[PDB]
């Protein structure tokens, strides 16, 4: 018999992105080649099958630094990290291949789906 | 607020 | 020029509630009289003006235990904590006064609003 | 997915 506040989930995510921008309570640095991205492990796990697996691991759960595969593109990661915290995906002709490869590695199925559909439409 |  | 995934914020919140249920990466215990509630500081701050103030404080940000005012009702807190993690508010005739008082203390304006409207309709 |  609950009532539901429609905008609550979006409002929570907006405040999680504000915490990220201010570097408040971030507990991990994701290293992608020469670039570093600070984030909250809980948000990463909530968005990515890869981070969900990493941070449920009894040893990796305590690491403050995670190094991604050297084939991962930093811009592609940046675009996906922004997506995690905002629901908005900056998908462009110039970055779609890198975004799709990063989304496959991060196990972000909905992003992979749409990248596949946008690529299929251009061929 | 809504009835979900 | 971003695209947006409509269900993303709700999916994130669902996974944050799963982490709470499994006690994964919870970093605070909220003590309400004889009861204890484990939570994620980032979610508490994102939902509550009171927790936002508490956890941006340079000393309180590092506490693992927060004790609420002894006038706060544990059930009212439990209902609001569930709301924070789900967008669903279990508002009933028997708990509305406790929920509204707890929402005022926690500075959860949308919950206070609706409690006020539900009370006004019954008088 | 939508145009926001
Ligand atoms: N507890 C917990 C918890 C935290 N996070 N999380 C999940 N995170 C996840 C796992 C796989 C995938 C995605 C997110 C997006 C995607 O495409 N695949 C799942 C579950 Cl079943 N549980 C949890
Ligand atoms: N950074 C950050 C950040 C984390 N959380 N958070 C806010 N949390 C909040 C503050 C006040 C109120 C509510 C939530 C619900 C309500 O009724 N009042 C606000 C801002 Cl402006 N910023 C942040
Ligand atoms: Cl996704
Ligand atoms: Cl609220």
């Amino acid at each position: 018999s609950c009532i539901q506040f429609t905008r609550h989930a979006s409002d929570v995510l907006l405040n999680l992105n504000r915490l990220r921008s201010r570097d408040i309570l971030t507990d991990v640095v994701i290293v992608v080649s020469r670039e570093q991205f600070r984030a909250h492990k809980t948000v990463l796990m909530a968005c990515s099958g890869l981070f969900y697996s990493i941070f449920t691991d009894q040893l990796k759960c305590n690491l403050s630094v995670i190094n991604l595969d050297p084939e991962i593109n930093p811009e592609g990661f940046c675009i996906l990290l922004d997506f995690m915290y905002t629901s908005r995906l900056n998908l462009r002709e110039g970055n779609i291949m890198a975004v799709m490869a990063t989304a496959m590695y991060l196990q972000m199925e909905h992003v992979v789906d749409t990248c596949r559909k946008f690529i299929k439409a251009s061929e | 607020w809504v009835i979900p």
